[PDB]
């Protein structure tokens, strides 16, 4: 036998959950009919489906333009990696490395993969095309 | 303090067997060959610092 | 070959089913970090460092090689000069 | 769907360490 949340005779609503740290009892029993349920004679059964157990819970630019600055920044039959290592060889030019990598930044993070082994003419042939 | 760590001691010395042939294991080595990774030299408390930053 | 440190730095500076694979090899970079923590009578070390394109991981690369009677002699170093010290000298550092 | 195939590939070679013999 189970009972319904009919024959509780007074519940009532939860107006504040805590004050000033201590937790208030929503004076209702639907919390309760949550996780078990009564019987006839007003004992409680819990639900015990807790398999994964889980121990803490328990106690609580546009792209051209980018191209444009790429075909600016490099040398004729030079790949963008192998100018990183050149004007990283403190540098030399600590300010057109950081333009370099942040332009190819900007183009990974468009979804073009790979634009570290990537010479100065492949570039220019995807900017004309 | 010395009889439980002389107790492990044993267990690892009963407990050891000779491991099984197989194949030489590089993760690293397979993880150079792609390129969507690049290698450099840095201080060990910078990659300390990327490494838990990641993690977080 | 290898990298200028400031193109990388840069990477985790300024910071994706590219960026989704390889977060599985986290706790093998943190086995990798933690091997390699530098000696006491060491002041710098300089490690090499395999990273992602887009600074999603980064790893060490490098197995800790000792000899072992410098290693040992170089232990026991340390052992005379901190029971040197503790002789001689405590403010125990405050954690996190 | 290429980077996939890649990490796909490397998963294929760890386990190529011990293929003959596991399945």
């Amino acid at each position: 036998d189970i009972l319904a949340s009919e024959d509780v005779e007074g519940q009532e609503a939860a107006t504040l959950p805590s004050e000033g740290g201590v937790r208030i009892t929503p004076f209702n029993l639907q919390e309760e009919m949550e996780e078990g349920h009564f019987d006839a004679d007003g004992n409680y059964f819990l639900n015990r489906d807790a398999q994964i157990r889980d121990s803490w819970l328990d106690n609580i630019m546009s792209a051209q333009a980018l191209l444009e600055g790429l075909l600016e920044l490099l040398l004729p039959r030079e790949t963008v990696a192998g100018a990183l290592r050149r004007l990283g060889a403190q540098p030399s030019s600590p300010q057109r490395l950081d333009r370099l990598s942040g332009l190819a930044d900007q183009m990974v993070a468009r979804g073009n993969l790979g634009v570290y082994q990537e010479t100065r003419e492949r570039l220019a042939m995807r900017l004309k095309g | 303090s010395y009889q439980k760590l002389l107790k492990y001691y044993v267990l690892n010395a009963l407990k050891h067997r000779p491991p099984k042939a197989q194949k030489k294991r590089y993760l690293f080595r397979s993880f150079k060959a792609t390129k969507f990774f690049q290698s450099t030299k840095l201080d060990w408390v910078e990659v300390g610092l990327q490494v838990c930053r990641q993690g977080y | 070959e290898d990298m200028p440190p400031e193109h990388v730095r840069k990477i985790i500076r300024d910071h994706k089913r590219v960026y989704l694979g390889a977060l599985k090899y986290m706790p093998h970079a943190v086995l990798k970090l933690l091997e390699n923590m530098p000696m006491p009578w060491e002041q710098i070390r300089d490690v090499p460092v395999l990273y992602h394109i887009t600074g999603a991981i980064s790893f060490v690369n490098e197995i800790p090689w000792v000899i072992e009677p410098v290693y040992i002699s170089q232990w026991g170093s340390m052992w005379i000069m901190m029971r040197r010290e503790k002789r001689d000298r405590f403010k125990r550092m405050r954690f996190p | 769907e290429e980077a996939d195939a890649i990490y796909a590939a490397l998963d294929k070679r760890m386990d190529e360490r011990r293929k003959e013999r596991r399945e």
